[PDB]
């Protein structure tokens, strides 16, 4: 129900580090617990994480176990240094989603009316994406489709948590991720936005071979919705080049 | 109940083995495998001949023991209210039901729809409007049931020949395909649902993409067999080809619901014919001169204006109408299906533009490692 | 002193409201879950009973804990109208009793059974293997009508007992009424 | 029959949850407020001259969700305590409060 | 019936609430046995787009609150000396104001012994102001029943030494009520709406 | 009675926690414990703090509330991974890098708890941009 | 600093008003009786 959701760069790395400390005796690469934070605006965000050992079985993807007690009492205990801090949704790792999600949705909902699912990747970084957000919509797949699950995502964005910049600048202090040397630091800039554009370009390539071939369930039915407008939508024409032949080369030459 | 017990063996070859289970069930006190034996019973090959009798012996049975299952017994003593086929007290009867079952469950909503099923079959008038607007809007916190939703979709489908839903009719009608797949009823008599579902997309007026029907195997396959034609012209309208001598054979083939509104079917295919350029071309052909709108839609000169401001109007192209040289910019923002056996096309250009975004990342590097090496 | 930390698994299938027990079969094994509580906190009021479910989900909210009166108010409105998943049920209270105990609170986890159930002989079989394997120290109980002490309940409770283990018995019950009192009679004392 | 005297449960439940949410509503606020001072100078866009009603005046920020449309000069609004910018902006009255 | 289960959530949420109650009130009330600054209610009756509260504080500073955090504004109008939080600047909890200096206790009295048998000669008249002042205040539930409201205003003309400060004083004593004692002659002040 | 160069590995969450729970209780002088371990003499590491609310009374030992750090620690234990308190932390707005008489006070009954018990001031209003 | 007191409540609180004009409210010291405390008299306060 929610517009969308924003993640702050303040429950990522705790997730990861819980990820961590609970990993050494559970090696089941299934890290589940609960996401806090605050929905003000439908502008969903996190401010507090918790991990609890997991455990489970492939058969049907039903067995599994929480501290439920110890979880709730965390909850209180956060609730009452801040009271702000409200359970937003449950995160669970190991991106490939197995089918008990759909019974702990149900079991956590009673915290939380707009379930949410977050997977963090803690080893993988593929391009830049630290965590996804998941939304449960399992109101009719489509007007002439099956039913099925369909957990869709909810666009999510790393937000900017304030008093956080001076940690971060001290932490790394090695690297600037900031536009110091604007020159060289805007020729990175565009240098992996081309490295992400073609990467991501290249996976929806890939998607339309993939679709073309057959070989995977096909979902047209919003693939075709969201792309043809996008392919059709004239940025090709040049003639408005030629109404705006000066488009800036009058600053151009006046830069020259 | 000992009694009815004895009474009821009767009536029925292979019933006192059923009757005997039903002695045991309630016995030990069962109410859910009751329920499974009534509804074994109902389902038995038989025409339920004594409608009344079975009535008065399942109230019996149900309000001597008080502890049965509501959703599943009334799904099952729906059949017999049904068959007692008297509308004047079958309404009574559905307010018996649901006074002996007035929870929120799927027995009232249960009610409500066979009330209107009741209203369809005598007396258009009284109550039909509000009773099939209530059930969508008592369908709330209820995403997956798929029962009742299955059953709502079957009365609006069939609410369809009434005035208030024609395109919201083919609508619930596709989710009732969607959340029933199997078969469960003859191969006919849903080729003769696609061939309504096709009627009413072809008098409708808002279904430009009326997607999940146009190249959908699961209605197509029914007439697979007959009225190919009609597989034919639902392809036209998808892709966009004329086959103006098909689609006319389409419109005197099948005779009623078609014959007035082939004018309307007229409109919709010239108004659809132009998509098949709308995403083929991305801009490639941005000049829609009116030869070219001849060749796509075969219509004359006077006709160009208003099919273009329907098309405006509808969201096929939204862009610039000239008349010197009658140019129509291209810009859609009303996708449709785009025959994903031709998606070869859409991929093609896809790898067009990551081979030119690579090569030019490639040439401005080339231009590049005086600062990047 | 030798403390026990029992978790109970309850069956919660559609059937269980019946009235085959005076008020409902789901009631009369709620009244076997805290009679045997009862006990428990009579040996000792800090022994910890819990409750799982297998009707399609596994209920964790009432822990491993020494108050029943969570179990009573959870339990009840626990709207018996799902299926049975025998296999899911036990194996995920052996998780949820695993958890966090005392090595020396004797872990234990008892079954209601009060329904037919309709799984596979191999899947219960590959179960009791496996429990068998992980030395899991089960004993079931039945209720009311139900295909009782069925082959896969007798293998199942025979490979968690035997082999010199505690040797828990499962009771095989008249349909309908049974008496609890000497359903859990041998448990309560001897296994 | 002990489920007759569900209504008075009912009452008593209702009666205390009123007493609840007033406190959850007390306890989950605890809040600083904010200082009051009025737009001695509006400056720019981006910073503005907010003076405090004894003494010091602050080059601050604006409200993200207000607008200078709202601010305006010379006009009571609220500072935030620590971080020193624009939280809401507040009419002001005076009174005589004589032989009115 | 459901009574079990939902009595047993009934007094659990009852008891673990009034213990939040407690804890948060707690939390509080130490603030609210430190407050500090006077409350000078510029009060603005910001609706939530319901209340609000301006605070002159004691070392001259305005703290704007909002929606009076914490007190009703049915008790608390705009005025003064109501405790405001030292720290969280919000509105702590009502206390007593001030009696303007003079009126602190100008000479109240906490209550006067003089009793009625000592005074008398005039015992129709203390007898006909006793029933119209202090059956007023023993009786006030006769003349709310009744439905007549006691007149108030009873004017003792008469030369000097004939009792009325022993007859008024002890009239208060038999109410058993608070009396408050109001030098006349000395009420003309020169300073602008002292009086 | 050997204190030598010491260093605090710090983790960067506990920054996190410490720079929100200071954001939250910016006038409170909000308490708390930094939940760290003596690995050895020197080497002090710190993987985790929490965040406790102030009594009303003030900076007390009874502030930090004796059950509830014992249940929060349980729940560490339980879910999470269990970690030692040998230090404490504490939003510092007043003044900079020394301690109030009764932060003395409270540090001293810690240290007599504990080994070291470290006294750690973090100022959370002079951490603007730069300088934590 | 030491201020005079204002008055104070049935028993435990005390409305103070204090030299540095504040609405001055605290528990009196463990170590002293309300008693010994009457309204109108300088009593020193301890910054904390
Ligand atoms: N009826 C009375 N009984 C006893 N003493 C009286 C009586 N009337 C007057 N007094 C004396 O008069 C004094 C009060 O004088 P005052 O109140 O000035 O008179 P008035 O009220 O008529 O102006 C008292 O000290 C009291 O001793």
């Amino acid at each position: 129900a929610v517009q969308k959701v924003v993640v702050h760069p303040l429950v990522l790395l705790s997730v990861v580090d819980h990820f961590n400390r609970i990993g050494k005796v559970g090696n089941q690469k299934r890290v589940v617990g609960v996401l806090l934070g605050s929905w003000q605006k439908k502008v969903l965000d996190v401010s507090n994480s918790f991990a609890v050992p997991f455990d489970e079985d492939d058969k049907d993807d039903s067995v599994w176990f929480l501290d439920h007690d110890y979880l709730e009492n965390m909850y209180g205990m956060f609730k009452k240094v801040n009271a702000r801090e409200r359970i937003v949704g449950w995160y669970h790792t190991g991106p490939k989603l197995h089918k008990n999600d759909i019974a702990i949705n149900e079991l956590m909902k009673r915290y939380c009316p707009n379930s949410v699912l977050v997977i963090i990747d803690v080893k993988p970084k593929d391009l830049g994406l630290p965590t996804e957000a998941y939304i449960s919509v399992e109101e009719v797949h489509d007007d002439g489709t099956p039913t099925s699950k369909t957990f869709e995502h909810v666009t999510s964005e790393i937000g900017a948590e304030e008093a956080e910049e001076v940690g971060v600048e001290h932490l790394l202090r090695d690297i600037k991720d900031t536009t110091v040397g604007t020159l060289s630091q805007r020729i990175t800039n565009q240098v992996h936005g081309l490295k992400g554009l073609n990467s991501k370009l290249l996976d929806i390539r890939s998607y339309l071979e993939k679709v073309a071939t057959g070989k995977l369930p096909i979902n047209h039915q919003i693939i075709y919705q969201l792309q043809d407008v996008f392919n059709l939508l004239p940025d090709v024409s040049l003639q408005e080049f030629v109404k705006a032949f000066y488009l800036k080369t009058n600053d151009q030459m006046v830069v020259v | 109940v000992p009694g009815f017990l004895q009474q009821s063996q009767n009536s029925g070859p292979g019933q006192p083995a059923v009757w005997h289970r039903l002695e045991e069930l309630y016995t030990k006190k069962l109410w859910h495998q009751l329920t499974l034996q009534v509804l074994d019973f109902v389902q038995d090959p038989c025409f339920a001949q004594g409608d009344g009798l079975i009535k008065l012996y399942e109230n019996f049975i149900s309000e001597f023991e008080h502890r049965v299952n509501p959703l599943s017994l009334v799904e099952i003593i729906l059949h017999v209210v049904r068959q007692m086929t008297d509308p004047n007290v079958a309404l009574t009867f559905l307010e018996k039901t649901r006074e002996k079952v007035k929870s929120s469950d799927e027995a009232v909503i249960l009610c409500k729809t066979a009330i209107g099923a009741l209203k369809l079959n005598i007396g258009d008038l009284q109550v039909t409007k509000e009773t099939i607007e209530d059930v969508e809007e008592m369908l709330n916190n209820l995403p997956g049931v798929t029962s009742v939703h299955s059953r709502f979709y079957d009365l609006s489908s069939k609410y369809y020949q009434t005035i208030g839903n024609h395109a919201s009719y083919y609508k619930d009608a596709l989710r009732f395909l969607g959340c029933v797949d199997i078969k469960d009823l003859p191969v006919s008599e849903q080729q003769e649902r696609a061939f309504t579902l096709g009627l009413a997309g072809l008098l409708g007026e808002g279904v430009f993409n009326f997607g999940e029907l146009l190249m959908h195997p699961v209605l197509e396959s029914l007439r697979n067999t007959d009225r190919q034609w009609l597989i034919d012209t639902l392809y036209a309208f998808n892709s966009g080809n004329v086959e103006r001598f098909q689609t006319l054979k389409t419109a005197w083939g099948q005779q009623p619901d078609l014959a007035a509104n082939e004018a309307q079917l007229l409109r919709k295919i010239q108004l659809l014919c132009l998509m098949e350029m709308t995403f083929t071309r991305p801009a490639n052909h941005r000049q829609l001169t009116f030869e070219e709108i001849a060749k796509s839609a075969k219509i004359t000169v006077n006709e160009v204006e208003l099919l273009v401001m329907k098309a405006l109007s509808v969201g096929l192209v939204k862009g610039s109408i000239d008349e010197v040289d009658k140019r129509v910019h291209m810009t859609w923002v009303q996708p449709r299906v785009l025959d994903l056996q031709q998606i070869k096309g859409m991929k093609d250009r896809l790898e067009f533009w990551c081979t030119d975004v690579k090569s030019m990342e490639m040439l401005v590097e080339h231009q590049a490692h005086d600062i990047l090496t | 002193m030798v403390l026990e930390s029992t978790m109970v698994c309850v069956d919660n299938s559609e059937y269980m409201r019946n009235g085959d027990f005076l008020p409902t079969r789901l009631q009369a094994q709620q009244d076997a879950v805290n009679i045997v509580c009862h006990s428990k906190t009579r040996s000792n009021p800090e022994n910890n009973v819990g409750l799982i479910t297998l009707a399609n989900d596994c209920e964790v909210l009432t822990t491993l804990t020494p108050d029943t009166g969570r179990i009573l108010s959870k339990l009840h409105t626990v709207q018996p109208k799902g299926k049975i998943t025998f296999c899911t049920g036990i194996r995920v209270a052996h998780l949820a009793l695993k958890h966090r105990q005392g090595k020396n609170h004797k872990m234990r986890i008892i079954a209601f059974v009060g329904s037919p159930v309709e799984d596979n002989e191999k899947d219960l079989v590959k179960l009791a293997k496996r429990l068998k394997k992980e030395k899991v120290n089960v004993d079931i109980i039945n209720f009311g009508e139900e295909e009782v002490n069925t082959e896969k309940l007798t293998a199942f409770v025979n490979t968690l007992n035997g082999k010199d283990g505690t040797g828990s018995h499962l009771v095989t019950v008249p349909p309908g009424p049974s008496l609890a009192d000497a359903l859990i009679s041998s448990p309560i004392l001897a296994g | 029959i002990d489920g007759r005297l569900k209504e008075l449960r009912e009452q008593l439940k209702e009666l205390t949850k009123q007493y609840e949410k007033s406190e959850n509503d007390l306890k989950a606020l605890q809040s600083v407020g904010q200082i009051v001072g009025e737009v001695l100078k509006q400056l720019t866009e981006e910073k503005f001259i907010v003076k405090a009603t004894n003494g010091p005046r602050y080059v601050v920020g604006c409200r993200r969700q207000l607008d200078k449309s709202k601010l305006k000069p010379g006009t009571r609004v609220a500072l935030d305590m620590t971080t020193l910018t624009i939280m809401r902006y507040l009419p002001r009255e005076v009174d005589p409060l004589v032989y009115n | 019936k459901i009574m079990k289960s939902e009595v047993l959530r009934v007094t659990h949420e009852l008891q673990a609430m009034k213990d939040k109650i407690k804890e948060n009130s707690e939390k509080i009330k130490v603030n609210k046995t430190l407050p500090y600054l006077v409350s000078n209610v510029i009060e603005l009756l910001d609706v939530d787009p319901g209340k609000c509260a301006v605070i002159k504080t004691s070392t001259r500073q305005t703290y704007f609150l909002p929606v009076i955090g914490l007190v009703d504004a049915e008790k608390l109008k705009p005025g003064d000396l109501v405790g405001v939080n030292k720290d969280s600047y919000l509105i702590l909890e009502t206390l007593p104001t001030e009696y303007d200096s003079r009126v602190k206790a100008m000479e109240v009295d906490e209550r006067p012994t003089e009793q009625y048998s000592d005074i008398g000669g005039l015992d129709k008249q203390i007898q006909e102001l006793v029933e119209a002042i202090v059956l007023p205040m023993n009786h006030k539930e006769k003349f709310e029943n009744l439905g007549i409201q006691p007149p108030k205003g009873v004017l003792m003309y008469g030369p000097p030494g004939t009792g009325k400060t022993l007859l008024a004083r002890a009239c208060a004593a038999q109410t058993k009520a608070t009396f408050l004692k109001l030098a006349g002659p000395q009420l003309v002040q020169m300073f602008i709406g002292d009086g | 009675a050997v204190d030598t160069a010491e260093q605090v590995y710090i983790s960067s969450l506990a920054l996190l926690k410490m720079l929100k729970h200071g954001r939250a209780g910016v006038p409170m002088e909000v308490m708390g414990l930094m939940l760290g371990e003596f690995v050895d003499d020197y080497t002090v590491r710190v993987i985790d703090v929490f965040a406790m609310p102030q009594s009303g009374t003030g900076v007390s030992v009874e502030a930090v509330d004796p059950v509830f750090q014992a249940k929060m620690l349980d729940m560490l234990k339980q879910t999470g991974r269990p970690e030692m308190v040998v230090g404490w932390y504490h939003s510092h707005p007043g003044f900079g890098c020394w301690l109030s008489g009764v932060d003395i006070n409270t540090q001293q009954s810690f240290e007599a708890l504990s080994e070291r018990a470290v006294a750690v001031v973090v100022d959370p209003i002079q951490s603007v941009k730069g300088k934590v | 600093c030491t201020k005079i007191i204002n008055a104070d409540s049935e028993d435990p609180k005390y409305i103070i008003n204090v030299k540095q004009f504040a609405k001055f409210v605290v528990d009196l010291s463990d170590q002293v009786a309300p008693t010994d405390i009457e309204e109108g008299m300088r009593v020193g306060v301890d910054r904390n």
